[PDB]
Parts: C-alpha cells; sequence; structure tokens
C-alpha cells in the first residue's frame, strides 16, 4: 500500500523544476543549487522496475571521475494523486553541440585541446571499469561553468568482459558517429568504437557540423567508405569474415579534406588515428593522452568560452 | 560512506522488528527463514548463489529499516530474489517467480487463474515490493560477498580442493544463519569462514615466512581474538541447524 518509511530515497520535490531539457533543470530549495532531474519507468514496462534502469543507475553510482557526470542521488515521488523515480545530476551548463552550432562560442586552439584531453581521459576512466559508452555524440559531451567536461547519456552504456567469443548489442551509436564494425554487425567489440566516436567529435569542433550524415546504413558506409578507402583485408586484416554490399573501390582521403579546417599539422594526425577502419588499428585514449597534439605549443587552456 | 549498512550488537538489538513486538531470537528465525525460502525459490529458477546470496543481503539489509510485522518474510522475499536476478545478470520472468513462489508457500494449493483478480493482485504485490525495496536501499544494489575474498585468498595460501570449497560454504552460510552481513564486512568475513573451515578441516595454515599470519593479508583490521569469536559464535549456530554440518562432515 504506502511505505511511509525510507532512510536513503529522498522526495524529488525537494528539488524544484524550472524547466526541460522527460529531463527537467531544477534547484534546491534550501542550498540554491541547480540539478538536472531525469524521469523513468513507464506502462511500457511491464515487466518490474525497468532493468535498462538498473543498469544505467549501477554504471552511473559506479562511475566517479573528474569528466563523467555525477549521480548526486535517486529520489522518488509521492503515491500517485509528479510520478515514477528520478535521477539526479549535476547540472551541466553546456553542452557540447549547443556551442558548435552556437556561432558566437568560438574556441582557441588552446581551448580545442584541452576539450579533447578531458574528453579522452573520461573516456579511459569509464573503459578502465569495463563499461562502454555505446552512445558518442556532440550532445553527449556536458560541459560546466567552470569549463568542466562531462559525458551524458549512460542509458546506452553497457558492462563489459572480452571468455570465448561474446554477443553483445549490435545496433548501438548514433547513425552518424557509428563506426565501421557495427555497420558489419560486430558483435564481439570493445572500447574503440567510442575513440573513433570521439574523433568525429573532435572533428566537429572545427567543421562544426556532423561531418557524416548516411541517411541509410549502407549511405553511411559509403561516406566513410570515401575516407578510408575500400574495406580491405589490406587495410583491415579479416576483414571477410564477415560481408559485398558497395562501394569497395575507393582511395583515401582523411586529412586532406578537412585540412582546410583544420591547419594544425599535429591535429590532423590525432583525427587520423582516430578515424581508421582497423579497430586494433584504432588509436586508444592512452595512446593520444601521450600523443605530441597534447604536448605541443600552443598547449591546453582552461574553458572559458562566455 | 562505507559504515551506513553496518551496525553494532545493540544497534541489532533495537532493529525495527523489535519495537513491534518481536523477540531478538524471534527476528533471526524470521531471518534465517527468509534464506531457506530466498535458497529453495532460487534453486527452482536456476539463478546463481550469488544471485540467492546477494537477494539475502538485501533482505537482511531491508529488515533494518522495515519490521516483519509490517512486511512478511514471505511477501518480501520473492521481490528480493526477482530484483536481485536482475541485478545480477541472470533476469527472470515475472510470471516464472510467481509459480515458483507459489508452489514453495503454497504446495497443495495449484495456482490460481492467470486472468483472476487474485493473480493479477499477487502480480501487483510483487512489483510493489520491488518498488520499495528499491526505495529502502536508496538503490544500492552492488553487493561485495564474502566469497570473493576467500577464492583469492585459499589460491594465494595453496588450499586444497577441500579446505578451499568448505570455506566457501562457510560464508554461503554466513548469511543463512547469522547478522555477519550487516556487522562485519566482507573481508572480515572471509577470513572468519576460513578460520573456522581451518579448524574443522584439521588443517591449520602456515605462517608467512616474513612473520604476518595469513589473515594479515585479506584484512589488517582482523586479529585471532575476533576469529575465535566469531567462528565459535558460527560453529554454535551451525550445531544448532540441523543435517548442516553433516554436509561438510568427514564420514571417512
Ligand atoms: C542531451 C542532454 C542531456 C540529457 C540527459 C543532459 C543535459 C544537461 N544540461 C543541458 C542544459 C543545456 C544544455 N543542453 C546542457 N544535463 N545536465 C546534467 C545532466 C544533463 N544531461
Amino acid at each position: 500500500y504506502d511505505d511511509n518509511e525510507c532512510p536513503f530515497c529522498d522526495e524529488v520535490s525537494k528539488y524544484e523544476k524550472l524547466a526541460k531539457i522527460e529531463v527537467f533543470k531544477a534547484r534546491h530549495r534550501k542550498t540554491g543549487q541547480r540539478v538536472a532531474l531525469k524521469k523513468v519507468l513507464m506502462e511500457n514496462e511491464k515487466e518490474g522496475f525497468p532493468i535498462t534502469a538498473l543498469r544505467e543507475i549501477k554504471i552511473l553510482q559506479l562511475l566517479k571521475h573528474e569528466n563523467v557526470v555525477n549521480l548526486i542521488e535517486i529520489c522518488r515521488t509521492k503515491a500517485s494523486p509528479k510520478g515514477s523515480i528520478y535521477l539526479v545530476f549535476d547540472f551541466c551548463e553546456h553542452d557540447l553541440a549547443g556551442l558548435l552550432s552556437n556561432v558566437l562560442v568560438k574556441f582557441t586552439l588552446s581551448e580545442i585541446k584541452r576539450v579533447m584531453q578531458m574528453l579522452l581521459n573520461g573516456l579511459f576512466y569509464i573503459h578502465r571499469n569495463k563499461i562502454l559508452h555505446r552512445d558518442m555524440k556532440a550532445a553527449n559531451v556536458l560541459i560546466t561553468r567552470d569549463g568542466v567536461l562531462k559525458l551524458a547519456d549512460f542509458g546506452l552504456a553497457r558492462a563489459f568482459s572480452l571468455s570465448q567469443p561474446n554477443r553483445y548489442t549490435n545496433r548501438v551509436v548514433t547513425l552518424w558517429y557509428r563506426p565501421p564494425e557495427l555497420l558489419l554487425g560486430e558483435r564481439d567489440y570493445g572500447p574503440p568504437i567510442d575513440l573513433w566516436g570521439a574523433g568525429c567529435i573532435m572533428a566537429e569542433m572545427w567543421t562544426r557540423s556532423p561531418i557524416m550524415q548516411g541517411n541509410t546504413e549502407q549511405h553511411q558506409l559509403a561516406l566513410i567508405s570515401q575516407l578510408c578507402g575500400s574495406i580491405t583485408p589490406e587495410v583491415w586484416p579479416n576483414v571477410d569474415n564477415y560481408e559485398l554490399e558497395l562501394v569497395k573501390g575507393q582511395k583515401r582521403k582523411v586529412k586532406d579534406r578537412l585540412a582546410a579546417y583544420v591547419r594544425d599539422p599535429y591535429a590532423l594526425d590525432l583525427i587520423d588515428k582516430l578515424l581508421v577502419l582497423d579497430p586494433a588499428q584504432r588509436i586508444d585514449s592512452e595512446d593520444a593522452l601521450e600523443h605530441d597534439f597534447f604536448w605541443s605549443d600552443p598547449m591546453p587552456s582552461d574553458l572559458k568560452g562566455m | 560512506n562505507n559504515k551506513r549498512w553496518y551496525f553494532t550488537r545493540e544497534q541489532l538489538e533495537n532493529s525495527p522488528s523489535r519495537a513491534f513486538g518481536v523477540d531478538p531470537d524471534k527476528e533471526l528465525s524470521y531471518r534465517q527463514q527468509a534464506a531457506n525460502l530466498l535458497q529453495d525459490m532460487g534453486q527452482r529458477l536456476n539463478v546463481s548463489q550469488l544471485t540467492i546470496n546477494t537477494a539475502i543481503v538485501y533482505m537482511h539489509r531491508f529488515y533494518m529499516i522495515q519490521s516483519f510485522t509490517r512486511f512478511p518474510g514471505n511477501s518480501v522475499a520473492p521481490a528480493a530474489l526477482f530484483l536481485a536476478a536482475k541485478v545480477e545478470g541472470q533476469p527472470k520472468k515475472l510470471e516464472h517467480v510467481i509459480r515458483v513462489a507459489h508452489t514453495c508457500l503454497h504446495p497443495q494449493e495449484s495456482l490460481p487463474d492467470t486472468r483472476s483478480e487474485a493473480y493479477l493482485q499477487q502480480v501487483q504485490d510483487l512489483v510493489i515490493l520491488e518498488s520499495i525495496i528499491l526505495q529502502t536501499l536508496g538503490f544500492e544494489l552492488t553487493i561485495d560477498h564474502p566469497h570473493t575474498h576467500v577464492v583469492k585468498c585459499t589460491q594465494l595460501v595453496r588450499a586444497s580442493k577441500d579446505l578451499a570449497q568448505t570455506s566457501y560454504f562457510m560464508a554461503t552460510n554466513s548469511l543463512h544463519l547469522t547478522t555477519f552481513s550487516l556487522q562485519y564486512t566482507p573481508p572480515v568475513v572471509a577470513c572468519v569462514c576460513i578460520h573456522l573451515a581451518c579448524k574443522w578441516s584439521n588443517w591449520e595454515i602456515p605462517v608467512s615466512t616474513d612473520g604476518k599470519h595469513w589473515w594479515e593479508y585479506v584484512d589488517a583490521t582482523v586479529t585471532l581474538e575476533l576469529l575465535d569469536e566469531l567462528t565459535h559464535e558460527l560453529l554454535q549456530i551451525l550445531e544448532k541447524t540441523p543435517n548442516r554440518l553433516k554436509r561438510i562432515w568427514n564420514w571417512r
């Protein structure tokens, strides 16, 4: 019936809803701190409390790090006369997609470098705990008032551990930011699907534009096959253990196409090391973090887009 | 914190079950009984022992907040499983958990119709309590168990097929028969389980050549005063638990 007894669950109404990003902005009615609240659950959910929730909830609790959005707590509603259960996050001023689409806020290479260092370290941490993100897009990169980069939408995030051949989720990520392995239906993949995404998001700092917009899945495969060339056992050893399709007679042009918008020699390379077909030949986070785009002048600077 | 779900002996004395007129010893029996159900139910569902243990921990924490007069052992346990299943990644259909729950508790009675309001309610009650136990625990669902620390520790002190799996069994039983889950940390519990398993399997482990005893490598907050205090508590309750020690008793 009721419970009227709960020490570690809060009532959400302590936070005061303002506006929606079911994701609200909010403020605590005593401390006056800004938070974001995320509703859950539905009539669709006809098999106990959502497990997908419990996955996300459990992940957010596990992940605590500079550049990974914080779950403050999970507050709950009262008996039905808002409703359900809410996930409380430290509010993050701006996302990345909004700052790019926004023509005003323009960054220095100095400011652009740091952004990445926060992200890739962010990825480093989450992968370190054996949790894939599986949804790398510009809108999922949050940034604070101080200028602290965070990551969002760990709804899709899954715990991983490669033992035998394992069976991971097939169609994940946004289709634009989706990588090759996934577009052939790879179901035993690992972190560097994200590290791909990061590359798409990195270039998107300059292009200010989703760099690949494949409507069909082979339209996606086509736009990428312009970049990497033909899909070869040459470039990707044993690419022919899966998948005829199209556009397997191209030639490469990673840097040269987007070169006019980077200008930086060091950066062009970093993009191209993330944007490879083979995941075994797709630069890991550490390799990038220790790369000499991060240790070159002008060096990374703190955010102050204003 | 790391001391929220941990308690003194007098903290256990003044549990919610007490203030609703239920004895200290009677409560333990209310608890011990929830495990046996969780265990039996768990076996019929083919879920892990882990899942079953994790289900027992939720209930052990749960009745530190709620009272058994308020919520029955039998109404909570199928929820604690259904959840623990999903938590530990062996999700069971809600229909499935209800079948089992029913035939356990009501063996003669064949299950009601799946259309009847009877069933559809005993459906809801479960969904209800799942939500309630999430709130009670504050969605703190990840459980470290004393087994993890044993399995490592046994290898790291080359234990036999015997002493190792005996030690594992002691831990499994340190959840059913006692409130060691609520008082002491998993690593401490692990040592108790091995220290008894040794005295029982008549094999006191050699100390390392440094000079540190074996238990010092598992958790440094441990001492022989404490192990010999606790192992005795657990041995006794096992002595009382019928044909329990027979499962680990050597007939040769
Ligand atoms: C895709 C946006 C996701 C939705 C889950 C988001 C957005 C914000 N903040 C917004 C405010 C305005 C900018 N679009 C970023 N926050 N803040 C904490 C958590 C969180 N999550």
